Parts: C-alpha cells; sequence; structure tokens
RNA sequence: GGGAGACUGGAAUUCCUGGUGUAGCGGUGGAAUGCGCAGAUAUCAGGAGGAACACCGGUGGCGAAGGCGGGUCUCUGGGCAGUAACUGACGCUGAGGAGCGAAAGCGUGGGGAGCGAACAGGAUUAGAUACCCUGGUAGUCCACGCCGUAAACGGUGGGUACUAGGUGUGGGUUUCCUUCCUUGGGAUCCGUGCCGUAGCUAACGCAUUAAGUACCCCGCCUGGGGAGUACGGCCGCAAGG
C-alpha cells in the first residue's frame, strides 16, 4: 500500500457541484479493493496553459490516496474511460 | 531486493544462531531467493540482459560460497543441498 | 557566485503543482533557465526540470509562450 | 603512426573484396 | 595545368563557406555593433 | 472591403522573402514577392527587394483601407529588419513586434552537411 | 539518462479537407531540372500519421563494455557512505568455454512522416559513373530471431601495496569559525578533470586515475611485402567471420 497523488482535470461545461460526488463514487473502486483511504481535494476552473481537447478552461482535482499499485491502475484507467476527464496523472508520493 | 522482513525470515531459519547473518548457510540461503525472484522477473522481461549479468554474478557469488562449505565441511555442504533443493 | 536557496533550512520543497515557485525559475520565453544561473545545486535543478516538465504536462504552465 | 599503413592495408582489403564479389557465383557453383 | 586550373570546379573548394565556421583571409568579417555586447 | 486594424506576416528564408498583409482572422488581402518586384534568382535575397516587396505590399493594403498593422517576422535573418522599416515608412502604423519561428523541440531529421 | 514493459504529452515536418488570396515559388557561387497558374508559395481553421524528444544539458551522472536523458506507473541490477552486528582467508587471475556486444547487413510479419545508399534527371567539367540541385527505392522505426565485426581507442588486461604537492568538480559522513543563513573552513571515504615534483621514456610525454617502484595470473610480438591471403577445418540463410 503506497501513497498516490492523482491529478485530474474535468472539462468546465460540467457543474462544479457535481465535481465532488462524482469524484467520491469513482474512488469507491480504491476504497472497497483494500481498506485505502482518500482526501480529495478540489480546486477547479482554472483556464489552462495551452488548450486541451476544444478546452480552455478546466476544473482541477487533487486526490491523495494509499492503496496497492493495481488498485491505483484500475482507478486510473476507469478515470481516462470517463468522458468528464479530460486528463490525469499518478504520482508517487514516496521517495520517488 | 528483497525486504527487510523476507530477510529476517530467511536468516531466522537457515541461521546457524539468532544473530548470524554472515554464514555460509544465510549467505547461501538469501543468494537462493534472491536468484529465484530474479528468474521469476527474467521469465517475463526476456531482453533484460543488465539484470541477467547481476544474476550471472549471484549465481557465481553463491557457487563459491558452496565451495567453501564443502571443503570445511561435507556434512554441512549436504544438508544445505538437500535443505535448499540444489543440484550441486 | 549565488546561492541554491533550496539547500537552506527554509528550503520550501520542489512541487508541480506551486505554479509560481516554479515561473520564477523559468525565462520570459518559457524555457527553463540555467543552472549556473540559477545557482542551485545538482540535484535541486533536476528537480526543478522534473517539476517544471510535469507542470507542463498537466497545461499549468506554457509550452514557449 | 602514419596513415599510410592504414592505406595500404586498405588497398588490399578493398581489393579482395572486388576479387570475392566478382566471383561469387564461380565460386559457389565449385563448391 | 592541373594546378593552374582556376575555373569554378578548380576553386569551390577555396571560397569560404558556412557563417561563423571557419575562417580564411578573404571570410567575412563579422558585424560588430557600436556597444558593447554584455 | 473596410479592414482599419490588420495582420503582416514576413517570411525572410535565405533566398526570398514574401510578405502578406492578413485580415486578423487570418484572411490575406494582399501580397508582396521578393521576386514579385522584379528580381530573380540569388538578386532577391538581398534586403533591398525586401524593402520593394514590403513597400508593394504596404501599398496594395493601404488603399484597401489597413491603416494600422503588427507583424509576425519569421526565417532566418535577411531583410526583416529593413522588411519592417519599409512597412512603416510605406505609411502604416506598426503596432506591436512579435518573432514567431517554428522551433521544433528535436523532431525530424535535418538533410546532410553541405561540402 | 543503469535495464525491461505498459500507458501517455507538446513543439515541428509532411500529407488531406475547407476559407482568404494572387502570380510566382523553390534552389545555388551562379543557374537549371522541379512545383504553380486545373489556383501554387503565403495565411487561417480542422484532421491523419510516423519519427525524434528544444530549454534543463556540462568535458556533469550511470553502466563491464557496446551504450544510456519527453512524462508517469510497474518490475529489476549495480555502486557509495556510516555502524561495525555476522562468517572467518571463503581471495586474485583464468587456458579452453559461455554470455553480452555500435552501425551496416540478413529472415519472417507490420509500419513508413522526415532523411536517404542504389536509381533518375539538372548543373559544373576536357571528361563527371562525384562534390552542388530537384526527385527518390532499400534502409532508418516496431515484434521475434540471425550476424559477431569498428579508429569496439585512454590505440594503456586484471588485482594489490607504496611514492611531493596545488587547484576545479560529483556522491556521503563528521570537528571547529558560527551568522550556524554561507563552496565558512577543516578532516575523512569513494569518483571525475587540469597543472605539476621525484622517477621513467628514443622522444613526445606519463606522472597517486603512472607509462614510477614491486608482487601474482592471463593475452600477444619477433624485419617489410606476399597476407589476415590460399589450402583444410568450424560457424553462418547469406554477406561473410
Amino acid at each position: 500500500m503506497r501513497p498516490y497523488e492523482i491529478m485530474v482535470i474535468l472539462d468546465p461545461t460540467l457543474d462544479e457541484r457535481t465535481v465532488a460526488p462524482s469524484l467520491e463514487t469513482f474512488l469507491n473502486v480504491i476504497r472497497k479493493d483494500g481498506g485505502t483511504v482518500d482526501k480529495v481535494d478540489i480546486w477547479g476552473r482554472r483556464r489552462l496553459a495551452y488548450e486541451i481537447a476544444k478546452h480552455a478552461e478546466g476544473i482541477y482535482a487533487v486526490i491523495d490516496v494509499k492503496a496497492e499499485p493495481a488498485t491505483v491502475s484500475e482507478l486510473d484507467r476507469q478515470l481516462n474511460l470517463n468522458e468528464s476527464v479530460l486528463r490525469t496523472k499518478v504520482l508517487r508520493t514516496d521517495k520517488h | 531486493a528483497l525486504t527487510a522482513e523476507q530477510k529476517k525470515e530467511i536468516l531466522g531459519q537457515y541461521g546457524l544462531h539468532d544473530t548470524d547473518t554472515g554464514s555460509p548457510e544465510a549467505q547461501v540461503a538469501l543468494l537462493t531467493k534472491r536468484i529465484q525472484d530474479l528468474t521469476e522477473h527474467l521469465k517475463v522481461h526476456k531482453h533484460d540482459h543488465h539484470s541477467r549479468r547481476g544474476l550471472l554474478l549471484l549465481v557465481g557469488r553463491r557457487r563459491r560460497l558452496l565451495k567453501y562449505v564443502a571443503q570445511v565441511d561435507v556434512a554441512r555442504y549436504r544438508s544445505l543441498i538437500e535443505r535448499l533443493g540444489l543440484r550441486r | 557566485t549565488r546561492k541554491c536557496v533550496f539547500c537552506s533550512k527554509k528550503g520550501q520543497t520542489i512541487d508541480y503543482k506551486d505554479t509560481a515557485l516554479l515561473r520564477t525559475y523559468i525565462s520570459e520565453r518559457g524555457k527553463i533557465r540555467a543552472r549556473r544561473v540559477t545557482g542551485n545545486c545538482v540535484q535541486h535543478q533536476r528537480d526543478i526540470a522534473v517539476a517544471v516538465k510535469n507542470a507542463r504536462e498537466v497545461a499549468l504552465l506554457p509550452f514557449g509562450s | 603512426g602514419s596513415v599510410i599503413k592504414k592505406r595500404r592495408k586498405r588497398m588490399s582489403k578493398k581489393k579482395h573484396r572486388k576479387l570475392l564479389r566478382r566471383t561469387r557465383v564461380q565460386r559457389r557453383k565449385l563448391g | 595545368l592541373e594546378r593552374i586550373a582556376e575555373h569554378w570546379e578548380a576553386r569551390r573548394g577555396g571560397v569560404p563557406a558556412e557563417a561563423g565556421r571557419e575562417w580564411r583571409h578573404e571570410s567575412e568579417p563579422a558585424r560588430r555593433p557600436g556597444y558593447f555586447p554584455r | 472591403k473596410n479592414v482599419p486594424h490588420g495582420a503582416a506576416h514576413i517570411k525572410s528564408t535565405f533566398n526570398n522573402t514574401i510578405v502578406s498583409i492578413t485580415d486578423p482572422q487570418g484572411n490575406v488581402i494582399a501580397w508582396a514577392s521578393s521576386g514579385h518586384v522584379g528580381f530573380k534568382g540569388s538578386r532577391k535575397s538581398t534586403p533591398f527587394a525586401a524593402q520593394l516587396a514590403a513597400e508593394n505590399a504596404a501599398r496594395k493594403a493601404q488603399e484597401h483601407g489597413v491603416k494600422k498593422v503588427d507583424v509576425f517576422v519569421k526565417g532566418p535573418g535577411s531583410g526583416r529588419e529593413t522588411a519592417i522599416r519599409s512597412l512603416q515608412a510605406a505609411g502604416l502604423e506598426v503596432g506591436t513586434i512579435s518573432d514567431v519561428t517554428p522551433q521544433p523541440h528535436n523532431g525530424c531529421r535535418p538533410p546532410k552537411r553541405r561540402r
């Protein structure tokens, strides 16, 4: 169970009020998998440096998660399949 | 390489007493575990030649340690060979 | 010459999230500044370059505006 | 060392390779 | 006669080339501003 | 038409220079080339030819109603400053100068070196 | 930037589509082949694809060598420092042998943007099977295998001990100026450069990273051509080694 930091960008079209529940049900895969803990932080509605997928603004979200490598890859795979997620990136907050 | 708990368990099992880590028995057991892990890894990454060189180095070191243990005392050599499932 | 502001006892950690801390390390063209101009140590220079690249990858810094 | 020796060796090698190329099928048929 | 040729093929290797690479007697001198670069 | 504010694009290569005054939406309304003003061969890489092309393009923009322009220079330096100066001198107000030269991030292989 | 796998980013080149838009563009020492007038080059928007990863980035890091830098994640090798807990000479070298080994090349299957052997024209020339220009196929890329060579060079085999110093730089431990911010400075261990003693060398130079002083083991040399060739053999699909 290694600690991870996940940053996602959601298209600004959707309301910021539904972002928190939508991520919350997304992280249910990591939660029920292996007794894993998240700390979701949202600072959205920022214009991007360059245009992404025909979009200039984006909603930024930072997720801090402690889970197994297989679990996190599963969450990352699911997030990219969803169309409301423009981009995502997984970091290891360990020494790496 | 192995984690601290695997090393602790192997050393407790094969060690001559509860403190030794440099006995040929303990060294050979740890090398055998490392070599098995490396062989499993190389079964997937066939083209990882750099790690294969390290595998060869470990194999040579274990062979030398076994040579020493056989020359010192043959009974210990036989016991170690039978316990670790090695050929030579 | 100059000071590695990160080796000091107050050296802030280098992250790809804090944009301003990186913006101070790139030139007006968006290029990464050299080590001799900046003055930080080799490890911190590598950390800065990696953080800048990561920030660019998530559209926090322009790719050479 | 002077490159003259390298030049002599390279000319010998080049001539031999040319000779080998000129008689490839003949050598194959005789061997 | 070989050394005298003086047509283009005989003087194409001696004509200065590049912009800053290599220097020759007839190479074009670099243009310099009035103020020191700094 | 009547386009009061437009954009000027100058492309200065090593053997030519092309000026095209452009409507800010990207449409070209008047263009002049180094070979369009009577130069050919190596003659058209000279700064004087760049000046002539810039002046011709500036005039052809001016009767179209273009009064103020911003330039986007590009290419190895041959007549860029001369072209901008001739743009100004032909009765055109030059707002901003921007160098937009395509800079690859190490992609594609350059041709082999000449000898 | 040690290696392997998977996923992924942006700039640029090319092409395709649609606007604006005209008569040149392209290329050179100078031109011509070439492209365009059936709408080119230029400019804008959109799309497809492949390859390489600007700045960071150096005589800086890692690797036995070949070599290795876009980002992330997974798996994995080695090194160094300190403590010195453990074993107690278990070391070194290594004929043969085995493995790895740039590029080119070869086989099977994909891919193919740019570059580009061969090949076509143009030009230069007395002649151009070339240099320069316009095109351009293998190849370059990927998967799995062959090949086994390089100025594969530090043209310097490996291990060990000793022999003035000075000064850069990378990694780590520590005492004292102490603000403790500071390459403060020192000491120490491990690297990597430059300059320089003694000594060595035909000389050039090397010089604590030895080409100095010695010990152990291995490879190799015995005038130049003929020739790393013939013959025989082994390996290879072949090239060939």
